[PDB]
């Protein structure tokens, strides 16, 4: 039994891909493959219009 | 019979200052994760 | 850019309000006629009702096509989306050759959405759920300009019990999404404890509730991408596929369509507008016979980018064919599909402008005799080497003592290194003793 | 009414009228995008 | 506006310009000219709307430039968007995740369209209240704008109900078959002014009429689509991300009697379409004995091809063969042949792009630039008027002159040209 | 100066690896100095342009310096009730009693801490590694708290690997990396200007080594050509003996 491996980095690369909400816009509004198994043509096709 | 020569824990990443979210989101994935599939994992106990 | 690069001095293609091409402008020197093709291209790019049409930059080596493509992205600005690939990039060994093409083109694509965002931010002072289930969540967020009491959605209580936030954390909360973030805790308790694990984090200093406008580019590979596997997932098998080693995927055209179509509405709404752009495409000949002949069919799409080539072979065998060889190891089909553009060879006056610019970009002086010994040097083995000479010339000078190129640093470099020609001398010279 | 501000309720109703703003935006928002197959043809598609 | 959709090579092209006899006109739908092999793919195509014969084979041989896409996108845009119309090139089935051969049966099976039509009862309203004895045993009181009424749970629905959790407020409908609920969204009161909103959670208003409702669906889907569907538990991810595989043929097989069995009971129609394979002779001596079998399917589309080739070698092999396709598959399929375009083809074809593209240009202008599309090549000349078009906007011009189409021809150069001059050069240029 | 490249051509024998290894020497730790053969870029986990570019960005590193408190002391009691606490923390100079928060509790009940060890606390996460036990490593004389500046030089490649997925970073000691996306990458490139411009981060240009360099094909040397047209291209050194 060996100890593991402490990989030590610098604090602020674990935020390079972090963006601010405030910097960027919602891509909910492209979300196609979120609808499947949630959302029903008689939502989309009859209800809501 | 055969087993492992040498036997470790994964690797662990350290940052002075993380982004105190992360941690906490991996700790409840790995919670639910082992809620879900440890029991099962029970027929294997044997083997491992 | 710290760091200067090869064509770091090409600001633009040089041209002046007639479309004629200036002599020496934006760090271009000479190809007056590539230049003025180029700003007819740049021409065609901005104007956004074309798709599909391809341009192939063909000449010699070191005359300049990657610096005209430079040109041409300059000229457009990071307005447009400009694409850089090498012909050598579609083989990858996760998808097919056409996936990586048709990824690239739907890259050059750019879609521009503006957009108006608004984040709750600031300092957890109350967290009371209100009971009918919970009817809703009363949250109060203080920051330095005052405190605001706000009425969440019901489904925001479950992201705030999993982020874990109390009354003293910071966290913000998007309006749009309800999505919390809990960025540590107030500085104001970092004295309640003399040994917690926590990181403290000052009271933010604006309003509580921030609003912003913005214009954000994205591409339709972004989509494409975004759509390819589904985000999240409270389920068994949605989790465990969050393991699954993330793996480059041959997405489906009815995908695309519907994207297309999602995007056509969204356009139409006034939410988003069309960026073309353009996709270059360098060192074209590595593309093998497959390639050229799926690119048959994608220049052909209404919805595909300005693709510009780039390739400095003769009359060389195709990379996927037996023996068949073309004019510049592109298909005779897709060569009629596009415009060709000429690079002609550079003159040793060119060659010592050049040479010039690249002493001024490097920040790098240069005595008159030193830049007319390294254009005789140009002109007798190559202008790349002799570019690349200044700079360990200069380091010379700077350990000599003198802030100045002189003739006796660029003859001890030129005695230091060896271009191709004289290597080759040298190797023709002694076949026996190197290897085979 | 001795205490009442005009001010402060214009603050509020304009405060108002930015969450009704706000509630009609999202919720056309979140409803706008159409499934590429849905619940129904996925259903009718599955075989036991 | 710029939508998605801009002036490509082919947006000219509305249809293949025949009448009621398939007698193609002259210029009709935005094609010239090719009158025999119009009239034969407008055969082909009522061979297609027909449907009757399965497996039926049609390739569109001709010197390049002589319209054979032309003619595969004009036989698209006559066929109705309802036909499934599947255009691959033949490069597009080497792939690294399935063979050459899934790859054409997937694409053969994305040609097929299948119609459903399911048409299911359900109870749609807005919730009032829910009350739960104790998980045994509840009622539920859903509303319309016209209507109220009150429903005992069991314990599957008292689960599912706690599951999704719904509250009051809530929108739902319910499938009476199987008992699914899904949430269409909640009503508006004036105590759910919330000032942050979840991503999923929407306003609707509360539904009228009656609370017992009959819901129909009609949707066109493919065979491929509904064998991606049934080979794995959530096989419908890989219609998106296209990690297919090799689909078992027992599953093939199953998703064929399941189809015959739809059409039968009247819940299902088959709408056989075509799939377009350009530039074939890219395809192995493989892919080319696979469609030799592939065709004679009962569930085979209609496969149009098109080559530009001559007697040349086939890929995979040393042999040398009519259009780079064995002669055994060639004896399987009818040859349509494209004649190069004349002078008054050319200007014809030059007009109507100049008119997609909204260029105006004098006559001599076209007589010149139909003199360089003759001599050098047409798409040439089809770029020309691009170029020439943009340089008169540069100075500042309204019709495009002879001028800006010889400062054009000087900028940008044909293959020819290119090639004389690198032949001037060919020392310079690498690996001659 | 960016993307400059080198090639050390001899006969076998006359120290070309020699001059290679003596140009690692000379350069310190601190310079990324990535050292290849030809034959390595070919390989079944990515393609021989990924393979490149992975080499090209493990030889520029990102310097960032952060301080951080860190906490060395000898235990001598330590106390935890039904949740509050206390830790009795000494050095040879002075000793002290600390209250302890909920997360500090969690994370000295995992790691089993009894009276007599030796242990330093990372105060901002938490992390207590047990060095050894006194009453074997001596105690520390110093402070007890002590605030320490901490660098890391980090390559591109390691940003890139740890920001490709959550728990990314095992791919940089179990390969595993597939091909990274040219969109991450991107935008790791811009964060890292962000940070140079803003002074977050220092940019360490490096060296890469390709040893036997006439291994490479046609596609890898055509992809070099380009490779090297980069801002963040690092200096390209390349040895062969063939004629
Ligand atoms: N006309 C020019 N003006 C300024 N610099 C040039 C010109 N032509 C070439 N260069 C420079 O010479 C170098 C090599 O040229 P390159 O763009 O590689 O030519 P090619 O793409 O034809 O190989 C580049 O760094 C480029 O900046
Ligand atoms: N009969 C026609 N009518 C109109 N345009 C045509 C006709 N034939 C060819 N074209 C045009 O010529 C160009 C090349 O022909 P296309 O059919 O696309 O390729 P090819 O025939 O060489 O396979 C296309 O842009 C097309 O619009
Ligand atoms: N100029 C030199 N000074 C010191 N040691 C050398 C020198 N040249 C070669 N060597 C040593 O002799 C051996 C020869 O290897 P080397 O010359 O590097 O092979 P290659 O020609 O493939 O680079 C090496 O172990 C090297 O350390
Ligand atoms: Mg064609
Ligand atoms: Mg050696």
């Amino acid at each position: 039994i060996t100890p593991g491996i402490c990989f030590s980095t610098a604090s602020l690369v674990l935020r390079a891909t972090d963006v601010h909400p405030l910097q960027r816009i919602d891509m909910g509004r492209f979300d196609l493959i979120g609808l499947e198994g949630r959302v029903s043509r008689y939502e989309a096709d009859t209800f809501l219009p | 019979f055969v087993m492992p020569p040498v036997e470790a824990p994964p690797p662990s990443l350290h940052a002075c200052h993380p982004p105190p979210w992360l941690a906490p989101r991996q700790a409840a994935f790995q919670e639910q994760l082992a809620s879900e599939l440890w029991p099962r994992a029970r027929p294997l106990h044997r083997i491992v | 850019t710290q760091r200067i690069a090869s064509h770091s001095h090409v600001k633009g293609l040089g041209l002046d309000e007639s479309g004629l091409a200036k002599q020496a402008a934006s760090g271009l020197v000479g190809q007056e006629n590539a230049r003025e093709a180029c700003g007819v291209i740049v021409e065609l790019i901005k104007s956004k009702k074309m798709a599909g049409r391809a341009v192939l930059l063909a000449g010699p080596p070191g005359t300049g096509k990657t610096a005209l493509a430079l040109a041409i992205a300059q000229e457009l600005g990071s307005k447009v989306p400009f694409c850089p690939m090498v012909g050598s990039e579609v083989y990858s060994t996760e998808i097919k050759k056409t996936e990586v093409l048709m990824e690239n083109f739907r890259r050059a694509i750019g879609l521009r959405i503006k957009e108006t965002k608004e984040v709750y931010e600031g300092e957890v002072t109350e967290l009371t759920p209100c009971e009918t289930t919970i009817s809703h969540v009363i949250i109060g967020l203080k920051t330095a300009k005052g405190t605001k009491q706000l009425k969440l959605d019901p489904s925001i209580f479950e992201s705030l019990q999993k982020e874990r936030v109390e009354a003293g954390d910071v966290i913000y909360i998007e309006a749009n999404s309800g999505a919390v973030k809990r960025q540590g805790r107030c500085d104001t308790y970092a004295t309640e404890f003399d040994l917690e694990a926590e990181e403290y984090v000052p009271l933010p200093k604006g309003d509580v509730h921030k609003k912003k406008e913005i214009i954000q580019d994205v591409t339709l590979h972004d989509l494409d991408v975004a759509n390819a596997r589904p985000q999240g997932g409270q389920d068994i098998l949605s989790m465990m596929g969050q393991l699954m080693k993330p793996k480059k995927t041959e997405i489906t055209d009815k995908l695309r369509g519907e994207i297309n179509k999602v995007v056509n509405k969204y356009i139409d709404q006034g939410i988003a507008e069309l960026v073309p752009g353009v996709l270059f495409v360098d060192e074209v000949h590595m593309l093998d016979i497959e390639c050229f002949t799926y690119l048959h069919r994608a220049l052909e799409s209404s919805i595909a980018p300005i693709v510009i080539f780039a390739s400095n072979r003769g009359n060389c065998v195709i990379r996927g064919t037996e023996d068949i060889t073309s004019p510049h190891g592109i298909p005779l089909d897709l060569l009629d599909r596009v415009m060709i553009i000429r690079t002609m060879l550079y003159t040793p006056q060119e060659m010592k402008q050049i040479i010039k610019i690249r002493a001024q970009t490097e920040g790098i002086n240069i005595s008159e005799e030193a830049l007319n010994h390294l254009g005789e040097i140009g002109t007798k083995t190559t202008l790349r080497y002799s570019v690349q000479l200044l700079t360990p010339a200069n380091l010379l000078a700077k350990i000599n003592g003198k802030d100045s190129i002189e003739k006796e640093h660029v003859e001890e470099i030129s005695e230091l290194f060896y271009d191709a020609k004289s290597s080759a001398k040298i190797l023709a010279d002694q076949q026996d003793k190197y290897m085979k | 009414s001795p205490f009442y501000l005009d001010s402060l309720e214009e603050k509020r109703k304009r405060q108002r009228s930015e969450r009704l703003e706000r509630i009609f935006q999202l919720s056309e928002a979140h409803g706008a995008l159409a499934p590429v197959y849905g619940t129904e043809v996925l259903d009718f598609c599955t075989l036991p | 506006v710029t939508r998605i959709e801009r002036i490509g090579a082919h947006s000219h092209i509305r249809g293949l310009g025949l009448d009621d006899a398939l007698e193609p006109r002259q210029a009709s739908q935005g094609m010239v000219g090719q009158l025999a092999a119009r009239r034969a793919a407008g055969v082909v195509l009522e061979m297609i709307r027909e449907g009757k014969i399965a497996g039926r084979a049609v390739l569109i041989a001709g010197q390049p430039g002589t319209g054979k896409t032309a003619i595969a996108m004009g036989m698209a845009q006559a066929l109705g968007p309802d036909t499934p119309f599947t255009a691959i090139a033949g490069s597009e089935i080497f792939s690294l995740e399935m063979s050459k051969t899934e790859a054409l049966t997937q694409a053969f099976r994305r040609s097929i369209g299948v119609r459903i039509k399911e048409e299911t009862e359900i109870i749609e309203g807005e919730v009032v209240e829910i009350q739960i004895d104790r998980s045994k045993v509840g009622k539920l009181t859903l509303k319309t704008t016209e209507m109220e009424t009150i429903y005992d749970l069991g314990t599957k629905m008292i689960e599912s109900l706690t599951k999704d959790k719904v509250q009051a407020g809530d929108v739902i409908t319910i499938d009476k078959a199987t008992g699914k609920i899904s949430k269409l969204g909640r009503s508006f009161t004036r105590a759910r002014d919330y000032d942050a909103m979840g991503s999923q959670t929407k306003f609707v208003q509360c539904p009228d009429g009656e609370l017992q409702k009959r819901k129909e669906v009609v949707h066109t889907v493919s065979l491929h689509e509904i064998d991606v569907i049934n080979s794995r538990t959530q096989g419908f991810l890989a219609l998106f991300s296209g990690d297919t595989g090799e689909i078992k043929s027992e599953v093939r097989e199953q998703i064929n009697a399941k189809v015959a069995e739809w059409r039968e009971e009247g819940k299902a129609e088959i709408i056989p379409g075509v799939l377009f394979i350009d530039e074939v002779h890219m395809l192995d001596i493989e892919s080319f004995s696979f469609l030799n079998r592939a065709l004679e399917s009962d569930m085979a589309p209609v496969l149009i091809m098109a080559t530009n080739r001559g007697i040349t070698r086939i890929r995979g092999t040393s042999y040398q063969s009519p259009h780079g396709i064995p002669i055994d598959l060639l004896d399987r399929l009818l040859i349509v042949s494209t004649t190069p375009y004349s002078e008054k083809d050319t200007k014809q074809i030059l007009r109507i792009r100049c008119e997609e593209e909204d260029v105006e240009m004098s006559e001599d202008a076209y007589t010149v630039l139909t003199r360089i599309g003759l001599e050098t090549s047409l798409r040439y000349a089809i770029q020309l008027i691009t170029a020439a078009s943009l340089v008169c906007r540069k100075r500042k011009g309204t019709e495009v002159q002879v001028d800006d189409i010889k400062r054009v021809y000087s900028l940008f150069l044909d293959e020819s040209r290119s090639t004389q001059y690198m032949k001037e050069y060919q020392d310079a240029f690498l690996f001659n």
